[PDB]
Formats: C-alpha cells, sequence, structure tokens
C-alpha cells in the first residue's frame, strides 16, 4: 500500500555518519536488596529515585545517587509484572496477574506508604502501566485491551481496542498526546489518549512484541520481539526502518529503551546479559554483560545520566 | 552528615524487616493449580480449612501451603507461565470423567504435556490428581474406555483402567530423573486428599534440601 | 505519509543535535558524575 | 616426605579459598547451610597456617603459644562444624516441617559463635601451659605442667582430645545418617540414590581413615603403661608416628570442600559462572 513511500533505505542514509565505535560501560553500582525475582522497574523523572518490582511481594524504590531503599511497599499479590513513576513522583504504580492496578501515595502521614486506590475491569492480566500525569494512567492487560484509567474515580475513561493478541507493553511520548502498545501479534498500534483510534497500524516482526519504547523526539519509536531482531518504526511513514538483528544472536528481546540523544539503543535480551545496538547503524556497539541469570528491565533516565538494567538474579545494576 | 545518615538509616529499617518477611515464603509451600477446563481446582478447596488468581491459605501439620489457581486466566500461558517458575511443587486436577466429553482428556495431556516439560520447571515436581473417581466406575461400565485411546486399557475393568490412565501421564515426560511425579485417587474426604498433598510436598522438601546440604 | 529519506533525514538531525549534551556516547567527568 | 608438605598446600589452600570467593559473589548466603562451611573454611586454614611453622621453617614464647593455639582452636573449630552439619543434615530430612522454621540464618551465626567460643575455651588450657624448652629452635613449644598436677593435666588433656575427637562426632555420624538414610530409600528414584547412599558412607569412612590413625596412635602415646612404657623400644618408631598422623589429619582439612562442597548438584553451577 504505502511502498510507494520506500524511497530509500536509512541504513544508506546513514552510512557516511562515523559509528559510535566499541564503547566501553561498566556498572558504578549494584543493587542487592531484592529476594526473588526482578520482573518491573522504572526511572523517576528527577534521575534520583527509581521503582523496582520483585516476586517476594516487595516493591522497592531505590535511590539510585545514595544505593538505599526510600520505601518498600508490601503488595497484596506477590506476583507482579509491571510497575510505573509518576512523573509527579508521588504515585507509584504496580501490576501483576490479579489484575489489579494497586497505586500507591509515597506523600503521606509520617512516612506511612497506603494505597491510593485499587483498580480493577481488566479481565487479563496486567502487563504495563504507564502513568500519563498524576490524575491518569494507561494500563496494557493481557486480554487483547488496553485502557485509560483516571485515579479518583477509577472508571474505564478512555478503552483501546483492536488488538488481535494481548499486549506485552507499551511506551507513552514525551508529547503524551500519543502512545504506541506491541502485542503478541507482531503487531503495534498507535492510540491517541484523547481519542482512544488507530491511526496506523505497525507491524512486521515475525514472533510475539514485548518491548517498546519511544524515541526521544517522539516521531518514531522501536519494537522488540522475540524473532531476535528489534524493529524501529517512524509515525510519519509508517514502514520498516533499520531492523536489528544478528547471526550470533538468536534469542529473543524482553526490553528496549532509548537514550536521551536517542543515537544508540539499549536492548535487552534473554541471553544472560544485556546489549547496545547502535540506532542509525544497526551495529553492535558496546555489550555489556555482568547479570547472573536473564535481564528482563531496562530503563534511561530522562537526562540520560545512566541507565538502569533489571535481571531475574535479584540483581539491580547501574551503567554508565 | 545528618540527612544522609537518617536516609541510611531509615533504609537499613527496610533492609531488616525484609529478613524475615522473605524468610516467611520459605516457610510458606507454593503450589500451582492446572487444569484442562472447570475440573481445576475445585477438590482441595472444597476443603472447609483456613480476581485473576485466587489463593487459598491453610496449615496442615504445622506447615504454611499457599495454593495457586489460574483457571481464571484465558490468556496465552506462554506469556505467564515463567512468573510462577521456582514454586514449591505443582498439583494437577484432571477429572478421570473427562474422556467421553468432547476429547477433553486429550486436552488435558496437552495441557500437562506443556507444563511438565516447560523448561522453568525443571526442578519443581507435580502432584497430578486423577479427580471423579468415584463416577469413573460408573461411567466405564456405561461406555468402554476405548472411545478415548485405541489401546484398550486392559479389559474395561475398574482395577486396571486407572491404573493405565495414571501410567499415561507419568510417561508423557522425559526428564523422568530429574523430578519426581506423584499420583493419588482423590476420595469422599477432605482429610484424606490434604494428607497426600502434605506426604508429597514433604518429599520435595527433602529432595530440595538435599542439593543445599550437597547430598545430591 | 513522508518519505523514508525525510523521516530518516529528521532522525539524524536529532541525534546530531543532542549528541554533545549525550553521557553515554561521550563520558562524562567522574566528578560531574553522580555515579 | 618433604613433597608432602607442598601437595597439601598445592590444591588445599586455593581450593578453600575457591570455596570462599565462590559464597560472597554468587552464593549470597542465601542458605543458612551456607556459613556452616565459611567457618569451617576458616578453620581448616587455621589449622592449615600451622603446617609450615610446625616444621621449624623461619620470639621465644608468646609467638608459639599462639601457634600451638592457632592449631588447637583451628582444630576444634573445623572438627565441632562438621557435627553442626550433621546435625543440619538430620534436621532437614527427618523433619522437613520442623526444619523449614529452624533453618534461619539468625539461629546460625548464633549457634556458629558459641561454637567458636567454646573451641578457644576448650583449647585454653593448651595455652596456658605451652611453654619453649629451646629457644635456639624457636618453634619447639611444648605443654609443661606441675609435677603435683602433672597426672591431672596430662589425662585430662588427653581425655578430652579423644571423646571430642572420634567417640562425640561418630556417635553423631551414625545416629544422624541412620536417620538420614531411614529417610532417603522412598526417594522413588534408583539411579540418583545409588549416587547418594554411596557418598554420605564414604563422608563416614574417611573421618575414621584420617583422624582415627591420630588417635589410635595417641591413647598408646599418653597412656605408656599399656604398651609404650613396657617395651620402650618402639617409642623411637613412635617419635615420628605423630607427625605422619598429624599431616594425615592435615589432608583432611583440605578434602573437606571437595566432600562437603563440590559433591551438590548445584555447586557447580556456580563453579563455571565464576569462572566465567
Amino acid at each position: 500500500a504505502r511502498k510507494a513511500c520506500a524511497d530509500a533505505t536509512l541504513s544508506q542514509i546513514t552510512n557516511n555518519i562515523d559509528p559510535v565505535g566499541r564503547i566501553q560501560m561498566r556498572t558504578r553500582r549494584t543493587l542487592r536488596g531484592h529476594l526473588a525475582k526482578i520482573y518491573a522497574m522504572h526511572w523517576g523523572t528527577d534521575s534520583r529515585l527509581l521503582v523496582s518490582a520483585s516476586q517476594d511481594g516487595k516493591l522497592i524504590i531505590w535511590d539510585s545517587y545514595t544505593t538505599n531503599k526510600v520505601h518498600a511497599i508490601p503488595l497484596r499479590s506477590s506476583w507482579v509484572m509491571t510497575c510505573a513513576y509518576a512523573p509527579s513522583g508521588n504515585y507509584v504504580a504496580c501490576g501483576g496477574l490479579d489484575n489489579i492496578c494497586s497505586i500507591y501515595n509515597l506523600k503521606t502521614r509520617e512516612g506511612n506508604v497506603r494505597v491510593s486506590r485499587e483498580l480493577a475491569g481488566h479481565t487479563g492480566y496486567l502487563s504495563c502501566c504507564r502513568f500519563l500525569d498524576d490524575n491518569q494512567i494507561v494500563t496494557s492487560s493481557g486480554d487483547t485491551t488496553c485502557a485509560l484509567w483516571d485515579i479518583e474515580t477509577g472508571q474505564q475513561t478512555t478503552t483501546f481496542t483492536g488488538h488481535t493478541g494481548d499486549v506485552m507493553s507499551l511506551s507513552l511520548a514525551p508529547d503524551t498526546r500519543l502512545f504506541v502498545s506491541g502485542a503478541c501479534d507482531a503487531s503495534a498500534k498507535l492510540w491517541d489518549v484523547r481519542e482512544g483510534m488507530c491511526r496506523q497500524t505497525f507491524t512486521g516482526h515475525e514472533s510475539d512484541i514485548n518491548a517498546i519504547c519511544f524515541f526521544p523526539n517522539g516521531n518514531a519509536f522501536a519494537t522488540g520481539s522475540d524473532d531476535a531482531t528489534c524493529r524501529l518504526f517512524d509515525l510519519r511513514a509508517d514502514q520498516e526502518l533499520m531492523t536489528y538483528s544478528h547471526d550470533n544472536i538468536i534469542c529473543g528481546i524482553t526490553s528496549v529503551s532509548f537514550s536521551k540523544s536517542g543515537r544508540l539503543l539499549l536492548a535487552g535480551y534473554d541471553d544472560f546479559n544485556c546489549n547496545v545496538w547502535d540506532a542509525l547503524k544497526a551495529d553492535r556497539a558496546g555489550v555489556l554483560a555482568g547479570h547472573d541469570n536473564r535481564v528482563s528491565c531496562l530503563g534511561v533516565t530522562d537526562d540520560g545520566m545512566a541507565v538502569a538494567t533489571g535481571s531475574w538474579d535479584s540483581f539491580l545494576k547501574i551503567w554508565n | 552528615s545528618a540527612e544522609d545518615k537518617a536516609a541510611v538509616e531509615r533504609s537499613k529499617m527496610i533492609d531488616r524487616n525484609l529478613r524475615e518477611d522473605g524468610e516467611k515464603a520459605a516457610r510458606e509451600v507454593k503450589l500451582l493449580l492446572l487444569g484442562a477446563g472447570e475440573s481445576g481446582k475445585c477438590t482441595i478447596v472444597k476443603q472447609m480449612k483456613i480476581t485473576g488468581i485466587v489463593e487459598t491459605h491453610f496449615t496442615f501439620k504445622d506447615l504454611h501451603f499457599k495454593m495457586f489457581d489460574v483457571t481464571a486466566q484465558r490468556s496465552e500461558r506462554k506469556k505467564w507461565i515463567h512468573c510462577f517458575e521456582g514454586v514449591t511443587a505443582i498439583i494437577f486436577c484432571v477429572a478421570l470423567s473427562d474422556y467421553d466429553l468432547v476429547n477433553r482428556m486429550h486436552a488435558s495431556m496437552k495441557l500437562f504435556d506443556s507444563i511438565c516439560n516447560n523448561k522453568w520447571f525443571t526442578d519443581t515436581s507435580i502432584i497430578l490428581f486423577l479427580n471423579k473417581k468415584d463416577l469413573f466406575e460408573e461411567k466405564i461400565k456405561k461406555s468402554p474406555l476405548t472411545i478415548c485411546y485405541p489401546e484398550y486399557a486392559g479389559s474395561n475393568t475398574y482395577e486396571e483402567a486407572a491404573a493405565y490412565i495414571q501410567c499415561q501421564f507419568e510417561d508423557l515426560n522425559k526428564r523422568k530423573d530429574t523430578k519426581e511425579i506423584y499420583t493419588h485417587f482423590t476420595c469422599s474426604t477432605d482429610t484424606k486428599n490434604v494428607q497426600f498433598v502434605f506426604d508429597a510436598v514433604t518429599d520435595v522438601i527433602i529432595k530440595n534440601n538435599l542439593k543445599d546440604c550437597g547430598l545430591f | 505519509r513522508i518519505k523514508v529519506s525525510k523521516a530518516a533525514a529528521d532522525l539524524m538531525a536529532y541525534c546530531e543535535a543532542h549528541a554533545k549534551e549525550d553521557p553515554l556516547l561521550t563520558p562524562v567527568p567522574a566528578s560531574e558524575n553522580p555515579f | 616426605l618433604p613433597p608432602l608438605y607442598s601437595l597439601v598446600f598445592i590444591f588445599g589452600f586455593v581450593g578453600n579459598m575457591l570455596v570462599i570467593l565462590i559464597l560472597i559473589n554468587c552464593k549470597r548466603l542465601k542458605s543458612m547451610t551456607d556459613i556452616y562451611l565459611l567457618n569451617l573454611a576458616i578453620s581448616d586454614l587455621f589449622f592449615l597456617l600451622t603446617v609450615p611453622f610446625w616444621a621449624h621453617y623461619a620470639f621465644g614464647n608468646t609467638m608459639c603459644q599462639l601457634l600451638t593455639g592457632l592449631y588447637f582452636i583451628g582444630f576444634f573449630s573445623g572438627i565441632f562444624f562438621i557435627i553442626l552439619l550433621t546435625i543440619d543434615r538430620y534436621l532437614a530430612v527427618v523433619h522437613a516441617v520442623f526444619a523449614l522454621k529452624a533453618r534461619t540464618v539468625t539461629f546460625g551465626v548464633v549457634t556458629s559463635v558459641i561454637t567458636w567460643v567454646v573451641a578457644v575455651f576448650a583449647s585454653l588450657p593448651n595455652i596456658i601451659f605451652t611453654r619453649s624448652q629451646k629457644e635456639g629452635l624457636h618453634y619447639t613449644c611444648s605443654s609443661h605442667f606441675p609435677y603435683s598436677q602433672y597426672q591431672f593435666w596430662k589425662n585430662f588433656q588427653t581425655l578430652k582430645i579423644v571423646i571430642l575427637g572420634l567417640v562425640l562426632p561418630l556417635l553423631v555420624m551414625v545416629i544422624c545418617y541412620s536417620g538420614i538414610l531411614k529417610t532417603l530409600l522412598r526417594c522413588r528414584n534408583e539411579k540418583k540414590r545409588h549416587r547418594a547412599v554411596r557418598l554420605i558412607f564414604t563422608i563416614m569412612i574417611v573421618y575414621f581413615l584420617f583422624w582415627a590413625p591420630y588417635n589410635i596412635v595417641l591413647l598408646l602415646n599418653t597412656f605408656q603403661e599399656f604398651f609404650g612404657l613396657n617395651n620402650c623400644s618402639s617409642s623411637n618408631r613412635l617419635d615420628q608416628a605423630m607427625q605422619v598422623t598429624e599431616t594425615l589429619g592435615m589432608t583432611h582439612c583440605c578434602i573437606n570442600p571437595i566432600i562437603y562442597a563440590f559433591v551438590g548438584e548445584k555447586f557447580r553451577n556456580y563453579l563455571l559462572v565464576f569462572f566465567q
């Protein structure tokens, strides 16, 4: 249909760009306070506090600068697979298999964290949650449906439908007017937070998509699937751009994150370590390892000061 | 250094109470319930003792038990079965009467073979329960078992028909030396069914401790 | 539906503008680095 | 015989350290039985560091009193730890539900310090009666007791070194493993039990092939009334009998990791991860 717009490949345009090079990134500090496997992790807007969810029933907020635990929210359900951190920093979200997006208020009397609101209405297991703002939150569930939520009422403000498979992850654009989600049918949908429509459909993968992240300008995004390929898509041309595939790697991708500049791409693989990709050259520029188990989380701060990776070995590391 | 000392001090309190908070998980036994249809999580939960997943807490012989039922989860199991990796044991509930209805027993092993040979369930044993035994005899007297499997269970006698089905569930795994499979015929008594669970999990605790004790 | 070249040109221009103020691809001094 | 001392430190020294270097980074002491083997690793080196200094390798009375102690506290700590591991193994299998609440680190460290302080308490009578006969040798230090109480201290030191040496551990070795085997034959896995039951018999016999020869020659050396004093000819032959048993007792300290740690199925999994 839109193959007429495919005039040239980005690699041919980016062939003249100087490569990033084999950058070496080391672990400045390791966060080892959890007990069970880590499945969720989010970065704060202040680039100071990060929250991680483990299977022990504990929601721990970590102080990245001082390596300390600011909070430890006792989860009602020990099974959690997603978490979020509010842009204001007052609330923290957590999902799981209980179909409940528990939100806790950090700013309370005597420093006692309490459940701000109980969210229900998803028949499938929750897979991803993202805070649009202090008043709204987008949640991805295993019932092939994602919906927008309101805090003080808890009702279904806007429900996004059109996914054939269950959604695994989603990310929010910097302007927060649009967001995309990746399901298990090797497809990605663009949803408007105000209208809840399906402007265009992104696809091209050969397996289930498990990672979603926008480009820092908001005009593009990348997907991470289990077909051992990372695919970057743009909201304007709506095509496949610069697939990140290597013959050495055959394992899937579980987390994809973008640096603040967007020049290099962070991709989390289940081969017991994480990988760093060049977002314009599709070259494996720098490889970081050290996780005892497979990595499950990957996020970059707003200012790009540091990047954190969450693995199943109950260890959190910060890379610079 | 007043502000930084208080942050570390309150973080030390966070690390202190998680030492026993996570220790209670070690004492507690995590049990996972599987089932082809509505037959899962109906037998043991019927005992009178104490949204997506319903968990039952009950202490037997001074041992805490936590049973997790995933019947309400209608999503693809390949996305969330790895979340349950590391449980103490897996409890499988299948109705012996579910062979003359549309074929359900063929789907039961299809669910059973996926969970038993799963890559994340290598060290976790499975305690399968052959339910509906009270009316299984009447059902096989009404209609032969040959309609389910072309290889008949002997000569259509209850003594060997139930013994044939249990073996057909215990030979699907190739990892027989890696983990053991416990089979029990549920009866019309809550104290008899929970007793087998306690003994089966006890053996799992014995097996699991041996790797830490170095015997294995 | 703009051409891929026009969309690719926007991506490289955004990366080039923010390349100097990028702590990952350009390392920062240890004292300035909070970690 | 000089090469025999080097063979002990060839793999026993760094092998003991490799156990410590793999439990900190990888194991992180998540299991409670992990701390019973790290202090066991400290104890055997405390016995190992005495071997080079026992051969008069090169400070008259102070240093060897620490060297004599480092032998005994190093010896009593390791021999008391393996008793705790068998008690740990006993409670783990014969009382499955009772151990789950008993197997905790907060109880593991408090019972490891008390067995550390009973070793120095049972050893301090040796440090009190430790002086150097020859200062020129600088490594020949023996136990000297008053003539009035020479028979009391010589008998008491011997009475406690043997009962705490063999019969108290071996009595724990048999009453615990008998209950272990009684709670192991029903594991419905004949292939895996064959190697499990075979290895647990090795743990008992090697204890009777490395420490028993030290004790067999010890009672005869202490109780001269039976054979030693009457013969008076084997005393020259028995002069080196203690030295060859000490090495035979020292080599038991460097085989602890291969019999308590390197025999666990999951333990080699961390070895290749540590090698990277």
